[PDB]
């Protein structure tokens, strides 16, 4: 009749099913049926619902409780309770002998004497301390369990002990498709409307599914879409895509205009947003904009990466800042750039990074220095579009490179690439881009950028820096090198400003908003 | 013939279904034919187990196939 | 709540703060603590208007599950990220019911503003004047 301790620490699902409060379970009929047939076994009749977090593992147990209440289960199950036992404080006295086994045996004997309990045990892998108490009861058939775990946890813990595998049967639960997630949301709509008292449009559903699929990688459907639509309808007559985008801007920090702009208008404005970040390199920017427009026109195989580009020019003159501008414009953040570390290829003598961030620019710093194993990985990404699964179709691949006359004494680099790399690999790059050695006026416009980025940063201290264009002009010498330019200037701005003002105002004077107007003294 | 001999039940139970060396010029079909066999057996190229022997250029690379000896890392 | 600035959709909610010391204070035997907890949870279920605040939440799932089961115990709490990474993330039955709200590290300006407000009662306790610029 009763099980007084179990009813204190387990959420009774079947009573909540009879109470109508349980939410519907949609489309999981195959998994529910698999659970039914596993439970009918005579021996190892304990299913483990194996799947990623949030995919619906508990929803299988709740659907089973519904099937039981709705008389849909076979007669062998027609009267059994489903009890979601929580481990959280089944451990309560970690030091004392037998205090864990005491209440564990109490629960287990209650479940025995009431021989009609099905027990659901989430995070089953956390039991593997208790295994020696459960194995005899499971063998004796008194206790029947539904577990839920991740697949890697299952392999790490339960698979290792053959005596656990000899009691539990795996049931694979997979993340539902976009279509299935839409059907889920369209079912749950009414139940959420009853709480928020707001109409929910179908387009807001599909927007929430799409945006949870494209801006929240580390979490899985349907839980992403449910959370998104719940928090959006909280933030709010009817729900609309703008509120979904506002919540995505909340969860990501991406600015809302970047989120809700269309693909076309994004890629049309592209090269202006590149030019204004990089300065110069007109040919390179026009090349990369042409190539990415060509790719996004949609004729290309949608499994292959968006692009593959080789950068040939000198040093750091603009390559990395153009890569960051491309990541900022195409995908919405500088944090959308992945710098590959070549040590991973030497270490055998990235994938788990792309898993996190598939909308990203992949940067290979000086591919010449890599282990030649890198070209196998490159070719595999550039031809199949996947590794192990992790999918590259949304990434852009950038591979950077940097490729005496014993005598009386703009096309060569196009030659020397051919023989310095594997030509069968150069057959498969989508474009080759040459960077020029920048002009002095471009360099001093960079100086206007960095001096602005300092002035406004300093302005947070109420130090209203003001600067004279001719003073910056006469520091254009302070780093002009044939090897490099966009780097030695960074060792000029602090001597010409920060240390100059450390002599001029920080000591012997005091900082004030007036003489921080840098007037050109005729020299600096 | 090997696949049919396997499914017909004539394969020697103790031996793999078949082992083949595809020898020939570059770019002739001999990796693509393995990919097509994998597709015809499993519905997807991805079910192939691909080992790239070019990375096994040293003798100690063999540890990647069968594991590291007792007491050694991994 | 007391300003009635909260949504008109929940003006009736009453906020109260539960201290374990008070709940154990004057308990004379084992299980009296647990049964006083159970009867206050039953009162909470009957009232329905409560919202319960629990500082040092990491001192807490199952013993309060009977009202975390459906969420009859509407709950608000505070913790450090250290005392969150190690436990509250590490119980799925909590991650099904809690949502982390990061409280931001404030600016110098906001901290001097709150000070120069709250200052007026420390002036009262000392009977001394605080320079606002000395604060800043
Ligand atoms: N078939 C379904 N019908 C309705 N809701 C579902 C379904 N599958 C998953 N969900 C929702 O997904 C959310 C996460 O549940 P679940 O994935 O079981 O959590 P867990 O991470 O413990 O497995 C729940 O709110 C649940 O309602
Ligand atoms: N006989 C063929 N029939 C169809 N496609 C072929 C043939 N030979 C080469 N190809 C094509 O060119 C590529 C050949 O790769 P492959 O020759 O298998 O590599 P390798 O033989 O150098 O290992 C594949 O993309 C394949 O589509």
């Amino acid at each position: 009749n009763n099980t007084p301790t179990l009813d204190s620490l387990a959420r009774d699902l079947t009573v909540i099913a009879k109470d109508g409060t349980l939410d519907p379970v949609i489309g999981r009929d195959k998994e529910i049926t698999r659970v039914i047939e596993v439970l009918s076994r005579r021996t190892k009749n304990n299913p483990v619902l194996i799947g990623e977090p949030g995919v619906g593992k508990t929803a299988i147990a709740e659907g089973l409780a519904q099937a039981i209440v709705n008389n849909e289960v076979p007669e062998t199950l027609k009267d059994k309770r489903v009890m979601s036992l929580d481990m959280g404080t089944v451990v309560a006295g970690t030091k004392y002998r037998g205090e864990f086994e005491e209440r564990l045996k109490k629960v287990m004997e209650e479940i025995q004497q009431a021989g009609n309990v099905i027990l659901f045990i989430d995070e089953l892998h956390t039991l593997v301390d208790a295994s020696n108490i459960l194995k005899p009861a499971l063998a004796r058939g008194e206790l029947q369990c539904i577990g839920a775990t991740t697949l890697d946890e299952y392999r790490k813990n339960i698979e290792k002990d053959a005596a656990l595998e000899r009691r539990f049967q795996p049931v694979q639960v997979d993340e539902p498709s976009v279509v299935d997630t839409v059907a889920i949301l369209k079912g749950l709509r009414d139940r959420y409307e009853a709480h928020h008292r707001i109409n929910i449009s179908d387009e807001a559903i599909e927007a929430a599914v799409k945006l949870s699929n494209r801006y929240v990688s580390d979490r899985f459907l349907p839980d992403k879409a449910i959370d998104l639509i719940d928090e959006a309808s909280s933030k709010v007559t009817s729900l609309s895509e703008e509120d979904i985008a506002e919540v995505i801007a909340g969860w990501t920090g991406i600015p809302l205009t970047k989120i809700n702009e269309t693909e076309s208008e994004k890629l049309l404005s592209l090269e202006d947003t590149l030019h204004e970040r990089v300065i110069g390199q007109k040919d390179a920017v026009n090349s990369i904009s042409k190539a990415v427009r060509r790719a996004r026109a949609g004729l290309k195989d949608p499994k292959r990466p968006i692009g593959s580009f080789i950068f040939l020019g000198p040093t750091g003159v603009g390559k990395t800042e153009l890569a960051r501008a491309l990541a900022e414009s195409m995908f919405g953040d500088d944090d959308a750039m992945i710098r590959v570390d070549m040590s991973e290829f030497m270490e055998k003598h990235l994938t788990e990074k792309v898993r996190r961030k598939p909308y990203s620019v992949i940067l290979f710093d000086e591919i010449e220095k890599a282990h030649p194993d890198v070209f196998n990985i490159l070719l595999q990404v550039l031809d199949d579009g996947h590794l192990t699964t992790v999918d590259f179709r949304n990434t852009i691949i950038i591979m950077t490179s940097n490729v005496r006359f014993a005598g009386f004494g703009r096309k060569t680099m196009l030659k020397e690439l051919k023989n310095s790399f594997r030509p069968e690999f150069l057959n498969r790059v989508d474009d080759i881009i040459v960077f020029h050695k920048l002009t002095k006026e471009e360099l001093k416009e960079i100086v206007t950028m960095m001096v602005n980025k300092l002035t406004n940063r300093l302005s947070e201290q109420n130090i209203n820096i003001i600067v004279t264009d001719k003073a910056k002009d006469k520091i254009a010498e302070e780093g002009y090198d044939p090897e490099y330019g966009a780097r030695p200037l960074i060792r000029a701005i602090q001597k010409t400003i920060e240390d100059n003002l450390s002599e001029l105002i920080l000591d012997g004077n005091q900082i004030e908003g007036k003489k921080v107007t840098v007037d050109h003294d005729g020299k600096e | 013939k090997a696949v049919r001999r396997a499914r017909a039940g004539l394969k020697d139970p103790k031996r793999p279904i078949g082992s083949f060396i595809f020898l020939g010029p570059t770019g002739v079909g001999k990796t693509e034919l393995a990919r097509a066999l994998a597709e015809s057996m499993f519905g997807d190229d991805d079910a192939m187990i691909r080992v790239d022997m070019s990375e096994f250029m040293e003798k100690h690379a063999v540890s990647r196939l069968v594991g590291a000896p007792p007491g050694y890392v991994g």
